């Protein structure tokens, strides 16, 4: 048992405050343990922000002034992060976690992106070879996702059958604006005689498409 | 709030190499207090060491750690493949509680060349005045590669985006990705688009080129 999972909006504008709660089950909130709020930043930096004890009183970070405030719902079991004056800074993956010695228990950790972008959905754009690839043993389609906001961008291949020798790029950021690809390789004989489409989505906007990649050539 | 310095930052360990990781404190802290976290991408930190040298359950013997005062390190015997992630030291000795910066570990493999692809623009974006020309530079080692790419000759520098990913879980290997992003009109008015591939392999460029001939 013990699990524990972060739940909240993953975009909030600046001056704002971003609220995350830690759904906790399989353990009472008040039956032991400190349970902490940590950040990891882009770059990896991991900064631990403060925690609620079981009995009840809260520690912060000083350098979360008096922006941090942390709270808890003893009957369903979970703890709330109030963080204030917000900025592009506090652009981070946010955990809730426990532990003491040998055993720890994180959340999976959620993305919170702080920006006054407005959100953007993706173009998706099907990535096949020139008029006559020779085709060699094997070929590689592509896939490329343009210009959406703000993080959380899925790709995957046929629906998820298409698993093996698929390579999602890290999206980039370039005019506060996301781009992202993924190639895939198949034998010669598979494409395009099997349909090979590309399956994006974009949950901030709502967006879903596939985009199958019709050959140029033949 | 003692401030931890980790170092190497980065690293590459071939197989079977022993590696040390340190974490300096910039104050004293009680070794009981100073925390190991491994964290493989995708995944939240996982307590690795706890206590200075004992380590958390499931953690293999090949791990191990010492410390007292100033200097904590976490030692590997022999390197594995699965023992690529990042190593972060904590400290709960003092108020608040502090991390380091952590230590990227990479695993050496047989040097690879990367089996490049280079793809012109979809009808899709040009109907929308964009021009973006991809190339993928996939499964290879070192990582230190170097992109150029060029245009009826010459080379351009501006616009060009590139990502790659982490080392792979199976190969060892990296993989690449160039978008060179252009108007659909300085596009139009070029002929052959040149994706160069300089890397630590291969004497002679891995070049991979399409003209745009309409089709
Ligand atoms: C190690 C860090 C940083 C420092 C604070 N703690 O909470 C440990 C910690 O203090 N744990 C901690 C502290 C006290 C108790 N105490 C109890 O559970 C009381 C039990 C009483 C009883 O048995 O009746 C339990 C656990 C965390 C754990 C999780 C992690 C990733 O941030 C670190």
């Amino acid at each position: 048992d013990v699990q524990l999972q972060e739940s909240g909006p993953g975009l909030v504008k600046p001056s704002q405050s971003l609220s995350l709660t830690c759904t906790v089950t399989g353990y009472s909130i008040t039956s032991g343990y400190a349970w902490n709020w940590i950040r990891q930043f882009p770059g990896n930096k991991l900064e631990w922000m403060g925690y609620i004890r079981y009995s009840g009183d809260t520690r912060y970070n000083p350098s979360l002034k008096s922006r941090i405030s942390i709270t808890r719902d003893t009957s369903k079991n979970q703890f709330f992060l109030q963080l204030n004056s917000v900025t592009t800074e506090d652009t981070a993956t946010y955990y809730c976690a426990i532990g003491y010695g040998n055993s720890d228990y994180w959340g999976q950790g959620t993305l919170v992106t702080v920006s006054a972008a407005k959100t953007t959905p993706p173009s998706v754009y099907p990535l096949a070879p020139g008029c006559g690839d020779t085709t060699g043993s094997s070929v590689t389609l592509g896939c490329l996702v343009k210009g959406y906001f703000p993080e959380s961008v899925t790709v995957t291949w046929n629906s998820g059958s298409l698993s093996s020798s698929v390579h999602a790029f890290p999206a980039l950021l370039q005019s506060d604006l996301y781009t992202m690809s993924s190639s895939v390789t198949v034998p010669s004989s598979t494409w395009p005689s099997q349909t090979v489409t590309c399956s994006v989505a974009h949950p901030a906007s709502s967006t879903t498409v596939d985009k199958k990649l019709e050959p140029k050539d033949c | 709030d003692i401030v931890l310095t980790q170092s190497p930052t980065i690293m590459s360990v071939s197989p079977g190499e022993k590696v040390t990781l340190t974490c300096s404190a910039s104050s004293s802290v009680s070794s009981n207090y100073v925390y190991w976290y491994q964290q493989k991408p995708g995944s939240s930190p996982k307590v690795w060491i706890y206590s200075t040298s004992n380590l958390a359950s499931g953690v293999p013997a090949r791990f191990s750690g010492s410390g007292s005062g100033t200097s904590y390190s976490l030692t590997i015997s022999s390197m594995e493949a699965e023992d690529a992630a990042s190593y972060f030291c904590l400290q709960w000795s003092s108020f608040p509680y502090t991390f380091g910066g952590g230590t990227k570990l990479e695993l050496k493999r047989a040097d690879v060349a990367p089996t490049v692809s280079i793809f012109p623009p979809s009808s899709e974006q040009l109907t929308s005045g964009g021009a973006s020309v991809v190339c993928f530079l996939n499964n290879f080692y070192p990582k230190d590669i170097n992109v150029k790419w060029k245009i009826d000759g010459s080379e351009r520098q501006n616009g060009v985006l590139n990502s790659w990913t982490d080392q792979d879980s199976k190969d060892s290997t990296y993989s690449m990705s160039s978008t060179l992003t252009l108007t659909k009109d300085e596009y139009e008015r070029h002929n052959s688009y040149t994706c160069e591939a300089t890397h630590k392999t291969s004497t002679s460029p891995i070049v991979k080129s399409f003209n745009r001939n309409e089709c």
